[PDB]
């Protein structure tokens, strides 16, 4: 039995300017085994419109997802992506950075 | 969505006989034969999926992908090999689909033959017509009166005497019974 | 470890249900159902790749199947019709992408509009010929089964009460007794050889039987009719 | 063309939570889905508009049809494993069977198993074998080898059936799967000073990136950003240097390009 801790990364679609529409991706992968709780966050709280890809699966037997939400950045908000897995002790907070 | 094969074939015994398969699927997965003896069920022979021939016994089994083609070898023919050779190509979608089947009859090598036409009596009479212990070269024809019946050409096996012949019978006189037929001048009439 | 289907053999009024059977207790996850048909092969009617689950064939209309456990796939008939008439085989493999077919025995099932036309054969042995007897020091037994419909029957040789095969031949195929006619009554012919020294024995007993499978004049029921010769 | 692969993978799981399907399959061209399949469901899909409008109803119930019977011959496998392991509980077996069709025209085939997410068992379709890890790979290894006929049947499957759906696929999707899209490429200045060369607007996701230093000598302790999916179809790309003349090379899709920094 191996376990394997996800790699997080958060980032923008197009390069981030403030005031200008834009998507923001949190991808999950490299993680084993296949159940996985990601949730998007603005200023601490959850993003409600969060949608994401089907469960992907790569050469290694790990998986992968892309979690994705339309935003509008701005100088003082704050983004992060929030992971829970059973490699993970506590939920993993990785913060968008700008 | 194609598989042609013959038919018929017919061969003597001791002969070797060549069963050609073609096929045109969309996709292919391997390629089936199948041995059906008359009345019984369909038994496995062989599988064939990569190109070459593969040897089992007396039968060999030979697969051209590029041609869409196969071939049944059956080698040092015996009686026993009459029977109906089906063959069956599973195709891209996985499914298996089968040829018409190719009849294969054995004939007889015939040792000594002794052609006659024999008048046989009812046990409890009604009399029929055999035609018997003729050549297997020789063909038996259907009569053309539909009040005059014939049988096909039928061979006997009398295994502890080592002795095999042919016979065909008729019934509705015996001396007219096969005249439709090409018999030979050394018939034997009684 | 096998493969069978049942009935072997049903003659069936057009309009009825009917439903053949067919059991592996092979653990085999991919069934079939074909029917064979002269110069057309076999042709799948409904195939079932794990419990559970059906499709269709080439030729389905008609018919219909269901899969609830691995080991049985029963193929029905809602209202037979003539166009029916054919042998089914059933058939199993491992999977639908892994092993050969194993076949059942087969289901000989008739559909007739009319019941009226089925009748039983007649059974005649003719003794052999003195003259084959003294030109060849052999003697062939001759047996006629005659005028019957449909044309599944089951012709065997039994010298002194034990089943024999060999010095036999009978005919693959029983010919039509009126070819212009749609429901010709049939006639099949058998052999028997033996040595000249062991027909004239009077001890000796041959007879022919025929069993006939079947159902004003007698009903036509499966049975077999026999003729005797000493 | 470009290289290309077909791959499908298998994933079952024996007592999974609440909403989790027990089987999952899904296909893929290259990096893009095109089928699917599942317990829940039982029906295969598409997972690509150019899948749904090139394949006719008879490929999606054939498919589906064979697909619920791999279903329950992984679901039997799983448990044989875990008796086999003497395990309890809830397990993964998984299964990814491939094709490679290169620029140069050569294919590549591939077929494997795991369990609990480590390789268990890898077919050689030159040698006709499988490679097992372990004991209980080895007991399932010999029941597979005695079947030579379906061993043959895998070389043929992918040597020429999965060549020939990975062709049929690529014309299908060939506004996808065989266009370019050249990278837009630029460098940032972020005391520590570093370069950083990103990329993006990307297709496909196929791209080197470096730092070279005086022309022709390629900088150490360079890192490097994943090549990531933007979500729009188009994936993106960094590489970066702590700072003698700078330059970022990148090659994408048959393409060098240099960015000189002053
Ligand atoms: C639609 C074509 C879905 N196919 C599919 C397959 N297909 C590839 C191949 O036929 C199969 O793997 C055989 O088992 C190879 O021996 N594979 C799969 O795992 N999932 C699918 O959805
Ligand atoms: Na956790």
């Amino acid at each position: 039995m191996i376990q394997r801790t996800p790699k997080i990364q958060v980032y923008s679609r197009h390069p981030a300017e403030n005031g200008k529409s834009n998507f923001l991706n949190c991808y999950v992968s490299g993680f084993h085994p296949s159940d996985i709780e990601v949730d998007l966050l603005k200023n601490g709280e959850r993003i409600e419109k969060v949608e994401h890809s089907d469960l992907s699966f790569s050469k290694d037997w790990s998986f992968y997802l892309l979690y994705y939400t339309e935003f509008t950045p701005t100088e003082k908000d704050e983004y992060a992506c929030r992971v829970n897995h059973v490699t993970l002790s506590q939920p993993k907070i990785v913060k968008w950075d700008r | 969505q194609n598989i042609d094969q013959p038919t018929e074939m017919t061969a003597t015994e001791g002969a070797i006989v060549q069963i050609n398969c073609t096929y045109q699927t969309s996709g292919f997965n391997g390629l089936f034969w199948y041995q059906q003896h008359a009345g019984e069920a369909p038994t496995f022979l062989s599988y064939n999926v990569l190109d070459g021939l593969e040897e089992k016994g007396r039968f060999s089994s030979f697969l051209s992908r590029s041609k869409g083609y196969s071939y049944l070898l059956l080698k040092e023919l015996q009686m026993k090999d009459s029977a109906s050779y089906l063959c069956a190509v599973r195709d891209g979608d996985y499914k298996l689909s089968f040829g018409a089947g190719t009849t294969v009859t054995v004939r007889a090598n015939i040792q000594n033959p002794d052609p006659a036409v024999y008048q046989l009596r009812d046990s409890k009479s009604k009399s029929v017509c055999l035609f018997t212990d003729f050549d297997s070269q020789t063909n038996v024809s259907q009569s053309k009166d539909s009040d005059v019946y014939i049988t096909d050409k039928c061979v006997l096996d009398m295994r502890s005497m080592d002795f095999k012949s042919n016979s065909a019978v008729a019934w509705s006189a015996c001396a007219n019974a096969f005249n439709n037929s090409i018999i030979p001048e050394d018939t034997f009439f009684p | 470890a096998g493969i069978t289907q049942a009935p072997t053999s049903q003659i069936l009024a057009a309009g009825r249900r009917m439903t053949l059977r067919c059991t592996q207790d092979m653990r085999h996850n991919a069934m079939y159902w074909y029917r064979q048909d002269l110069g057309l092969g076999l042709r799948l009617i409904h195939y079932s790749n794990t419990a559970g689950t059906t499709g269709k064939g080439e030729v389905p209309d008609g018919y219909s199947v269901s899969r609830a456990n691995t080991d049985d796939f029963p193929l029905t008939l809602a209202s037979a019709v003539p166009s029916q008439t054919s042998v089914y085989f059933c058939a199993s493999s491992a999977g639908a992408s892994t092993g050969e077919l194993f076949f059942g025995e087969g289901s000989r099932l008739t559909v007739l509009e009319d019941l009226k036309n089925v009748f039983p054969p007649e059974v005649a042995v003719f003794e052999p010929s003195e003259a084959e007897i003294s030109h060849t020091q052999k003697a062939t037994l001759v047996c006629l089964a005659t005028g019957f419909y449909p044309d599944h029957v089951e012709l065997s040789w039994w010298v002194n009460g034990k089943e024999v095969h060999s010095g036999v031949c009978t005919d693959p195929q029983p010919l039509k007794e009126q070819p212009a006619l749609n429901d010709s009554r049939y006639a099949l012919s058998s052999r028997l050889r033996v040595s000249a020294t062991f027909w004239q024995n009077p001890r000796n007993h041959f007879r022919c039987q025929v069993q006939f499978y079947g159902l004003d004049r007698a009903k036509p029921v499966t049975q077999i009719v026999s003729a005797e010769a000493w | 063309m470009r290289t290309h692969s077909l791959r499908y993978f298998r994933l079952g799981v024996s007592d999974p939570i609440h909403g989790v399907p027990e089987f999952i399959s899904v296909g893929y061209v290259d990096s893009h889905p095109i089928t699917t399949y599942d317990s829940v469901t039982r029906q295969k899909e598409p997972r690509a508009p150019w899948m749904a409008e090139n394949l006719a109803p008879d490929h999606w119930e054939r498919y589906t049809q064979l697909l619920r019977g791999w279903q329950q011959m992984f679901k039997v496998e799983l448990k044989r494993l875990q008796r086999h392991y003497n395990h309890s509980g809830s397990h993964t077996y998984q299964r990814m069977i491939g094709c490679e069709l290169l620029e140069d025209g050569s294919t590549t085939g591939f077929l494997q198993y795991a369990y609990d997410g480590q390789d268990f068992l890898i077919f050689n379709k030159d040698t006709l074998s499988w490679l097992a890890v372990d004991n209980v790979a080895h007991t399932i290894k010999q029941a597979w080898e005695a079947n030579q006929h379906e061993l043959l049947y895998q070389k043929n499957w992918l040597e020429e059936e999965c060549i020939a759906w990975l062709k049929r696929f690529l014309e299908y999707g060939k506004d996808t799967l065989q266009r370019t899209e050249p990278p837009l490429v630029r460098v940032n200045r972020k005391g520590v000073t570093a370069l950083f060369c990103k990329a993006h607007g990307f297709y496909p996701p196929e791209i080197y990136m470096t730092w070279m230093k005086n022309g022709e000598e390629i900088v150490q302790e360079i890192d490097y950003g994943d090549i990531l999916p933007s979500g729009d179809g188009t994936y993106q790309a960094w590489a970066s240097i702590e700072l003698n003349l700078y330059s970022c090379h990148v090659e994408h899709s048959g393409v060098h390009m240099v960015l000189q920094v002053p």
